[PDB]
RNA sequence: GCCACAGAGCA
DNA sequence: TATTTTTTTGCCTTCCGAAAATTTTG
DNA sequence: CAAAATTTTCGGAAGGCATGCTCTGTGGC
């Protein structure tokens, strides 16, 4: 869960500003990766 | 003389600019089509008929924003102020100083031209509750926090200073330190204890967060 | 499963005196260095060291 | 009360090599100041590859303190722990 | 008299146009004086670095000093092909600016980072270091390796 | 600092100098069995 | 004669880096419980794994 | 200045004296050489190197313009030659070049 | 380049073994004079070191 | 035995 | 006793008059 | 306002420092 600087939630439509970087974007990032990484796959085989 | 008149207004105006970018910067009230000021409607506005750059005309003061003053509540207005002596001295320096006790404003920036004198520079301690802060023009051309180089910094209030103690459970002399007279640390106006959060980008890993604090 | 195995494997494991490994990992190259003049991209007058 | 209550956690529950290595030096040594051992050694005379043998089907009487920098610490059975 | 500057900056020994892969123009400079080279009117001042490391310290700040030091160890290593971690790298530049100030991996530079004094002590200057120690009657904590 | 006693200025000027033990200035034994070479803080010592 | 200097620069760049290590925070932090880095490398990631 | 005393071959120095008016004395022998009414001068010819005309050939197959040379005095030409260059930040107007085809005396108006 | 049989399975290399007299120097460092070995032994009266 | 000096080995 | 050579190079900070610059008196 | 005290700057001199381990032989008190 991402929170700000004060300690509590972030909204949806800010989640991506640079305010609220945390510790664990890395892990985030190496998520997106790997989903993006299994997407390419399934569209190589949707597209054959 | 075009190079002694076009030059010097061209220099002033990215000076002007550089301070509108440092007071919105803080949290102050300057509307965006403020800071695109083009040259045209600078000299129209700011110069004299003849075309001699008037610094006295150019002076203001800049209130807080909402969202600033409900993050900072004891932020107060700033007079920022262009000397026309070429040399500070300390009359001038001393009127400055006065104009900020009489008027009560929070803080004061000063932007003088060429040198400023040793005794006129003792007197930026002389207001207790207030701060007076110098620039130059020169050193006021480009923008640093616009250099590829400089990353993000976004100053930290008490609460969320409080939050980061808290969270990483240590207490305020072991963070990483950032001298104050450090460019960006005049360009934030940062204040002994204020913590500055940096947002870095690495190719290795994307953006994080790293934390400084003023000394 | 393999991916996020590899994942939690390659942190940093606490305790780990990584200083000394950044110092060795910078001093060691050094030995290996033989000498090379170089020239800062097309220009055969400027021999940036 | 600078001990961490086991539901709150927070620290890997991977034990990292450091650990092994101080697990199996302490079983050592004590193995070699005539110990008792929970395994079937067959024929082993050597502390340290009896310790081996125990740390391999998590047979061993100890806990690790990890001590975080603020002065809390959290202890973690070396059975619990994953290896 | 015939020695004087009329015109230019006085610390830079030349500049020269060069003329890239690309065939845009970048103008490369000797000198001391980034400052004054990113304030001159023709040159974006966003885009102009250095190699030298306490003159972007001197011009732009701490965390500008320490990106010139990652990436100029970075291209140092680079040009031999040695490849070492670029995170060792950033673990030196957070090292080397972390209080405050560019210090230096020298005599002076530990003098001001480490406040412990048997570690000082063992590197260089041993009597200067144990005698200030005396002096100033400063207590060491037995937290270092060394 | 002035807490202690040992903390005041006139410490640091020799008014008593310690003489070190024996066990860390010794007399080193030559291949001649009636001399024996001698360290030079003992040599200072004696010429203090 | 490249040894001498490089061997001095790896006592220098060591007894710079020695007193660092990674706590149980995932914190660099030097002996005297100071941070250095609050994660190691901005992600936590080992070069050795 | 470099003057050697003809009595002597020792160098020759410029004294103000006690009439203030200089006069070439030689410290070693009695010899003065007076300069009222006579101008001494030593000339140091820098050498001089070629250098290129940096805006040379760009007023080569370019379009004209009716602007008047500065130096109305002397003739009173019109059509000049013009072009456009941007030395400056992009934010400010792109300066341009003017070359008189019947007198040069080329000029950048702003 | 002579064509040898190899000396364990007798069948031929199946390359030619480049094969002829070189003239060889012993040199004066010998392991006989470099082996050592300490355990526990003499110390310095100084610092009580080996 | 102490102290310097000199040469030699491995990148 | 008083003739009389060097035998690495580069970098660094602290000290300290000297001089330049600035402030301060009369 | 110009003398006069005060502060800052700018040179030149003075110390400090410069790979690791290992093996012999010779000389002098
Ligand atoms: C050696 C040289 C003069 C040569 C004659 C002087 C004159 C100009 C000086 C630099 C500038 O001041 C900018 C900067 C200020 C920082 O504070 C320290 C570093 C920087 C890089 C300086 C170093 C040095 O001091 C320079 C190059
Ligand atoms: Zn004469
Ligand atoms: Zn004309």
């Amino acid at each position: 869960v991402r929170y700000d600087n004060s300690g509590c939630l972030v909204k949806r439509e800010d989640l991506n500003k640079a305010e609220y970087v945390d510790q664990y974007d890395a892990e985030r990032d190496f998520y997106h990766s790997l989903r993006e990484y299994i997407n390419g796959k399934a569209t190589a085989l949707a597209n054959l | 003389m075009d190079q002694e008149n076009e030059r010097n207004i061209s220099r002033l105006w990215r000076a002007f600019r550089t301070v509108k970018e440092m007071v919105k910067d803080r949290g102050y009230f300057i509307t965006q089509e403020e800071v695109e000021l083009p040259l045209e409607d600078f000299k129209a506005k700011y110069c004299d008929s003849m075309g001699r750059p008037q610094r006295k005309m150019m002076s203001f003061q800049a209130n807080p924003t909402e969202e600033s003053i409900s993050k900072f509540p004891d932020m107060g207005s700033l007079w920022v102020e262009f000397c026309d002596e070429p040399s500070v001295g300390v009359k001038t320096m001393k009127t400055f100083v006065i104009h900020i006790q009489e008027k009560n404003f929070q803080t004061g920036i000063f932007v003088y031209q060429n040198n400023i004198t040793p005794s006129a520079m003792k007197l930026v301690p002389s207001i207790p509750p207030a701060t007076i802060e110098t620039f130059n023009e020169a050193a006021l051309v480009v923008n640093i926090t616009h250099h590829e180089l400089v990353p993000k910094h976004i100053r930290l209030s008490s609460d969320e200073k409080r939050e980061l103690l808290k969270r990483y459970r240590l207490k305020e002399s072991q963070l990483p330190r950032i001298q104050r007279a450090d460019p960006v640390a005049l360009y934030l106006g940062l204040k002994r204890g204020e913590v500055v959060k940096i947002i870095r980008k690495s190719e290795t890993s994307g953006r994080y967060a790293s934390y400084r604090i003023c000394m | 499963e393999i991916a996020l195995f590899k994942y939690r494997k390659a942190r940093l494991e606490p305790g780990t005196a990584i200083g000394a490994i950044g110092a060795q990992s910078i001093g060691e190259p050094g030995t290996q260095m033989t000498l090379k003049t170089f020239h800062f991209a097309g220009v055969a007058s400027m021999n940036v060291t | 009360e600078k001990a961490i209550p086991k539901d709150q956690r927070a620290t890997t529950p991977y034990m990292t090599k450091y650990e092994r290595a101080r697990i199996l030096g302490t079983r050592a040594l004590q193995i070699s100041m005539n110990a008792p051992v929970f395994v079937d050694l067959e024929g082993e005379t050597d502390p340290l590859r009896i310790a081996m043998k125990e740390l391999a089907e998590k047979k061993i009487p100890l806990v690790i303190r990890r001590y975080l920098p603020d002065g809390s610490f959290e202890d973690w059975s070396v059975e619990e722990l994953i290896v | 008299l015939p020695d004087v500057v009329v015109k230019g900056l006085p610390d830079i020994s030349r500049a020269v146009i060069n003329i890239r892969d690309d065939g845009k123009r970048e103008l490369l400079v000797e000198g001391y004086g980034l400052r004054d080279v990113m304030c001159t009117d023709g040159v974006i001042g966003s885009r102009t670095t250095t190699n030298h490391v306490l003159e972007v310290f001197s011009v732009l700040g701490i965390e500008a000093a320490r990106y010139s030091i990652i990436r100029e160890i970075n291209y140092t290593m680079s040009n031999h092909g040695m490849s070492v971690d670029p995170r060792h790298i950033q673990l030196l530049g957070d090292v080397m600016t972390y209080k405050g100030e560019v210090l230096g991996i020298t005599r002076f530079g530990l003098s001001k980072m480490r406040d412990s004094v048997l570690q000082l002590a063992s590197f260089e200057k041993t009597t200067d270091h144990l005698f200030d120690a005396a002096f100033y009657m400063k207590k060491d904590a037995v937290e270092g390796v060394s | 600092d002035a807490t202690v006693p040992s903390g005041r200025p006139e410490t640091y000027i020799w008014r008593y100098l310690p003489a070190p033990p024996v066990c860390i200035r010794p007399s080193v034994m030559m291949q001649d069995s009636p001399a024996s070479n001698e360290d030079d803080l003992t040599v200072k010592l004696t010429e203090i | 004669v490249k040894t001498a200097e490089t061997g001095y620069m790896s006592r220098r760049l060591m007894k710079s880096l020695e007193d660092l290590s990674c706590q149980y925070d995932n914190t660099v932090r030097t002996s005297a419980n100071g941070i250095v880095q609050f994660t190691y490398g901005g992600d936590g990631l080992d070069p050795l794994e | 200045m470099l003057s050697f005393c003809p009595s002597c071959n020792n160098m020759l120095l410029i004294t103000s004296g006690d009439s203030g008016v200089y006069t070439l004395a030689c410290r070693s022998c009695p010899y003065e050489f007076p300069i009222e009414g006579i101008e001494i001068y030593d000339r140091k010819k820098l050498p001089r190197k070629e250098v290129d005309d940096v805006l040379g050939g760009g007023w080569d197959n370019v379009d004209q313009t009716k602007t008047q040379c500065p130096n109305y005095d002397t003739c009173g030409g019109e059509s000049a030659y013009f072009f456009q260059l941007q030395i400056r930040s992009a934010d400010e107007p792109m300066t341009t070049f003017y070359k008189c085809v019947n007198c040069g005396h080329r000029w950048k108006e702003n | 380049k002579d064509m040898l049989y190899s000396g364990i399975t007798g069948e031929c290399l199946q390359a030619y073994i480049f094969f002829g007299p070189i003239y060889y120097q012993k040199l004066k460092h010998m392991v006989l004079d470099k082996m050592h070995a300490r355990a526990r032994g003499p110390r310095a009266v100084l610092t009580r070191q080996p």
